[PDB]
């Protein structure tokens, strides 16, 4: 998107699964691609962002508002928060490093939670600034 | 009348209640029943951020009354091996009442 | 010509209104009819929060007057056993007038 | 969502089924997933929240806009406003116990009320401001 | 060919004119026809705010000139006793052009 | 929706079939739940209300901003305006009794009015604000 | 709608289909219900209004924004605009005679024109402003 | 193949340009064609403030190169006295290219 | 729409037609209604205005702000750009004759460029402010 | 199997590329193919600013190897005389691969 | 029973992680299949910016068990030398279970 | 759409398929108009802008806000990320030469990034500013 585009959600994918906490209540199912096979069910998904162009004269930096979801069959979503929950524990005040540029604050922004499809499934969408300095 | 061929795990799961109202999936296994599995026009759908693929699975099998345990409830689902056929609805589909209509989907990721 | 099998329970709500406007529903037992009941193609439907397992189910009854005690209108509904079957709509099914098309749910939260 | 979200729907289901009026008035019947056999019809369900990530330098907190509807299958929807005067007579100022953290005020927002579908189900949504500090 | 057995009680209403442009209808009665109602696949319609009741009837009449008092035009409604059946159209259904197929709703709030 | 809504509903319908006008110019056809039968056409609803919570620290309130549509089957809807002009008529400025609190102003807010199907029926919305005190 | 919608739209249907111009360029087809028979094609149609409630303490009135929309089956639509433009030199600073109250001033506000359906015919709706005294 | 029997004054109208780049249409007759008129399922439809009643009238004509006069174009109209057929397009029916589907509307206003 | 608007599109087209670029590159393809035939398909459209009623106590003008779309059948649009190229350099600052009043300031605002339809015709939309003067 | 009888003038574009990305095509013949033309059920359409009157026209040709001129790609249109036909898509309508369904719209803007 | 005479190169990818979460794809080819291919009713369809050509091209090969290699999941494609069917769904056409459905859209770009 | 984008969409197509990066990481799959075969399927694509007409007295100018989309066929799309790296090093702040007037700055605006279709496609939209001057 912007040039740190291509660092942040490989460094935002390795911060997570290696939080203890959310291997323990996801698993191995956090991606972008999904892995086919018999899909699990109780993953996460870190695609979204876009962009806000904060940036300079001397220099230019981006606003990722990028968006984790959630998504869980189970019949209730009290499992889907906690794995978010494990998400936001994860990620407000990270501090992580890039490969392009750095980032200087991963704050949080909304979060909402509804049921996507039939109400069987159940989404939980995570924006989180990332405030980048290419 | 259908001829019955297949072999499919019958599978109910138990609800334990969590603290805030939603109910926690076991998914324990049920006795087998035999049923015929015919498709439909398939094609892959739009998850959530998955491309599902999806296809309509008329499975037939045979009848008893609602409070038996041999009638696929809609809250269950078949297994055959490692393909988990939903259930979306029980429908009778004899006329003097034999066998069932339910429905399949079959969302393989792919 | 349909061959009647199935024994419906005919319900229709007495409608008590509050004072608001609304009425309040009762849904006593009205005389019992014989049907078939000839099953659509079923799957689930999304509810308000609940994943509705419905399926259309044309159910065949005879004819009365319209105003007869006999004839299903649509505000009431069968009921076999725990099955309720909503009516949607009646149609004289037949040429000369002896058969009645209704059409039904089965609405099972599933 | 935020770490609260896990014990906060938690908390406001157990505040539900436990006031006695909204127990003569809907019964068992709150829940989040719906127990499967005959669909009763005059429920409530609380699972929508959003997060509007009221943070701090030092902690961090959240404002969960929960959304709680009442489902009503009767004729009338004055059934389903009693029931859910019943909802919001038992929730705003609630000062509960949460498991993460605790909530700092329960206030009331914009409550809604419809028909859904085919004008035969009448949806009630209720939305309740919940100041949770991590 | 159809085989006409219905007494369907043509209605036209004249229009007063009101004093901001939209007429008042009166649906005062015309001559009766004779016709077959054929019923389509019926299921109830969300109106207003009234879960309305719908069947489509294809409805066949004998055929006139277009001005003539035996046309049903689709400004009118059918009504047998009670039950006002609207018009949607009229289509010259024979292709000698002996009979008209119309098409209905009975439209009951339910 | 919240404590009074069971209350205000119930009270704005007794107002309501207790005027003399709109009871020659509409009937009995004054409802929430629809009597079926032959649907009269010329009917008037009051179901849809919402709440704008306006509140207090010592005690709490409502601002219900309730809906009565206007349905016509006549040709054209000038009939309509007079039965949801004998609307208007009979609520700004009510004064009535609750039983759950009391209202302080029964106000008028905009009033719609379109063609809702195939151009047959006619709709004439009319919101009146309902503050009320719990 | 408000009181003075029944003799409003009555009124501003007088001063149509009494100007001299689009009498020579509609015709009669000026009307809210429309006539059954063959379509004539280059009607225009005077129904949906609704209200911005400007009232008072002692008294109340109305703010009608009604909508004259011109429908025109001609091939380009310079035939409906002078009919609009007829409509609009009928309209502005009409000062007419109403049954309930009167009105103040009918000034002109936002008027669109498109293609309604298949861009066969074509719709020039025109908003005006009747602010109305009861 | 198709029997003809309506007599259709075919009409197509001459474009008289105005100032602003819209054409003004006169619809002046052209010669008349022989034609079957079949219908097919017709319902009212919502037009702009109007309830147009429309059935779809698949009209049968003889054929002609494309630049003929016995051609109904897509811009021309049929007329059968005062019942106006537009002319959704021209398709080109038989195999061996004797004979011309139409496709109509016959919106009356209702 | 108002009273000039009969005029304004009548002189509009007449200032298209008329301009030596856009004849070479269009042809005679400016139209509002269509003439039927081939459809050629590098052609432009000038019919949707509509009015933002800037008038007078004495006197009455209003804001026309007409669409002018361009359409292309070709493969690419930058031959779509030179042709919506040569209507902007024919209108902006016009100063031509009406019939009805005359224009004082024709200006220009948003000019939109997209794929309508299967991403084979690509509209390219061009709004004028034509501040007429009844 | 098809018979073949319009003379169809195969189209294809030689792409001119512009400075901006955007091709520019020219619309140079190709050698002509034999071909069948079945009409579909035709009605207009909105374009963009024209009411485009379309028919969906099954044209069945012969086939080829997908590297060979004969084939038309749906890059290319028909055109017979000033009848402009484009392709949606070739689809190898036989079993044994003798002959493609192409698949077109003939939109003139009527 | 189906008549196969195309042979179709299967082909899977093997999806080597990148460090974002995201797979990438080789589609290395997979032993080829002997197959039918089947069309449908193929148009045009917008993609991005790219105004895709698609049919539908139902293709049936042979069965075998899940945990096979012969088994086109809807993860593969095939390729029959330039031109790629993407799988949506397999679905088992038979009764006795020898062969399978695929469903195929072959999207050239056109 | 203005004068100057006849020249705009050429010169930022002329900047692109020269850059190093991008002809490395997508190719020769830029363009406008797709050209057909087999869709390569990393393809970006340069068409739609929009005017923002910030224009004089004497003179006049034009705010081009023309979107560039990266699609890509990749399971992940990290790989779309780098090419839209690629674009976006490529452009702001470019400097380049017009063939009508010339611009005067190519900033950085929003840059949303999606799926589009059946989550198989994933479109990066790259909205840049372009002030020219006519």
């Amino acid at each position: 998107s912007y040039a740190v585009a291509g660092a942040l959600q490989a460094a935002v994918y390795q911060q997570l699964r290696a939080d203890a906490v959310l291997a323990a209540l996801v698993g191995t199912a956090v991606y972008d691609a999904v892995p086919p096979g018999p899909l699990a069910g109780t993953y996460v998904s870190l695609g979204p962002e876009d962009v806000a162009d904060a940036s300079d004269k001397t220099g230019a930096g981006a606003v990722h508002d990028f968006v984790i979801s959630v998504i869980t069959d189970a019949a209730g979503f009290a499992t889907a928060k906690a794995a978010a929950a494990a998400v936001s524990d994860a990620l407000v005040g990270a501090d992580l490093v890039l490969s392009r540029g750095r980032l200087v604050g991963l704050w949080f922004l909304r979060a909402k939670a509804r049921r996507v499809e039939k109400a069987d499934m159940r989404r939980i969408d995570l924006v989180f600034r990332a405030r980048v300095e290419g | 009348r259908p001829r019955l061929n297949r072999l499919l795990v019958l599978e109910e799961a138990v609800r334990v209640a969590d603290g805030a109202g939603g109910h926690r999936l076991d998914w324990q296994a049920k006795g087998e029943v035999w049923a015929e599995v015919t498709a439909g026009s398939g094609s892959e759908r739009a998850g959530e951020f998955v491309t599902l693929a999806s296809v309509p699975f008329t499975i037939v099998v045979r009848a008893a009354p609602v409070g038996a345990a041999r009638r696929p409830r809609p809250e269950q689902r078949f297994r055959e091996g490692a393909r988990i056929f939903r259930i979306l609805a029980v429908a009778e589909r004899d006329r003097e009442g034999h066998y069932l209509s339910c429905f399949a989907r079959e969302e393989v990721v792919a």
